[PDB]
């Protein structure tokens, strides 16, 4: 029933959240906040598993669209921190994230990672 | 050898009855491969720069009929909107038809 025509009271605000996790910079403020950010999406992750996983199309789209850019700026800004943490919750959302529904944005963020291995594999 | 750039010298060409011909050749062989097509984009990119109204309008609704494979960068995007600026109603809704098969990767570009 997680696919539902359904609306969380909750999930605004982990879409906030999320985006505050996603979106950083070189700025070490901003990587504070990004940590912070990981903090809460992983409390809630372990707390309130589905939620998120209502989640997954999104933070995929958003690991395709970081995906191309090389790695001197990859590093530079950070963006491994976001891949990091993104991989951390994903292991955190352990027996919950294999099941059918979640499997297509699943394999968009696993496409992703393989994706940043090939290009950075240097 | 010789056959280097046949493409490139038909784009370049100066009549633009060439320059139609050979966006249809693309058009029919990205419709083939699409490989070839990720490696012509930017060619017809330079093409929605083409002084010949007809010749971008042909272009255009050739990348629209071999969008549903390739997947644009910023670059791309911002050439392809930057024509889109241009005041001829008839290109101006031929990049509409473009943007409606266009595919894009960063939630920046759109």
């Amino acid at each position: 029933g997680a696919a539902s025509s359904s609306v969380c009271k909750l999930d605004g605000l982990i879409h906030r959240f999320i985006t505050l996790l996603a979106d950083t910079s070189d700025s070490r403020a901003l990587e504070n906040r990004g940590a912070d950010a990981s903090m809460a999406c992983r409390k809630l992750a372990v707390a309130h598993p589905l939620l998120l996983l209502r989640h997954l199309p999104m933070i995929a789209a958003l690991l395709h669209g970081r995906t191309h850019l090389n790695f001197q700026e990859f590093r530079q800004q950070n963006h491994l921190s976001c891949f990091l943490h993104v991989l951390g919750l994903l292991e955190l959302l352990q027996p919950h994230v294999f099941r059918s529904e979640h499997q297509g944005a699943l394999w968009d963020c696993l496409l992703s990672f393989i994706r940043l291995l090939l290009n950075y594999r240097k | 050898s010789g056959a280097c750039g046949a493409f490139v010298h038909g784009l370049e060409d100066e009549m633009y009855e060439v320059r139609i011909a050979a966006v249809e050749a693309l058009c029919m062989l990205a419709q083939s491969s699409p490989s070839f097509a990720e490696k012509c984009l930017d060619f017809l990119v330079d093409m929605f720069n083409d002084e010949i109204e007809e010749v971008r309008l042909q272009s255009i609704h050739t990348m629209r009929k071999i969008s549903n494979n390739i997947t644009l960068r910023e670059d791309q995007l911002d050439t392809v909107l930057a024509v889109l600026e241009d005041s001829s109603r008839d290109i101006r809704e031929a990049l509409h038809e473009l943007l409606c098969c266009t595919n894009v990767s960063t939630k920046e570009g759109i």
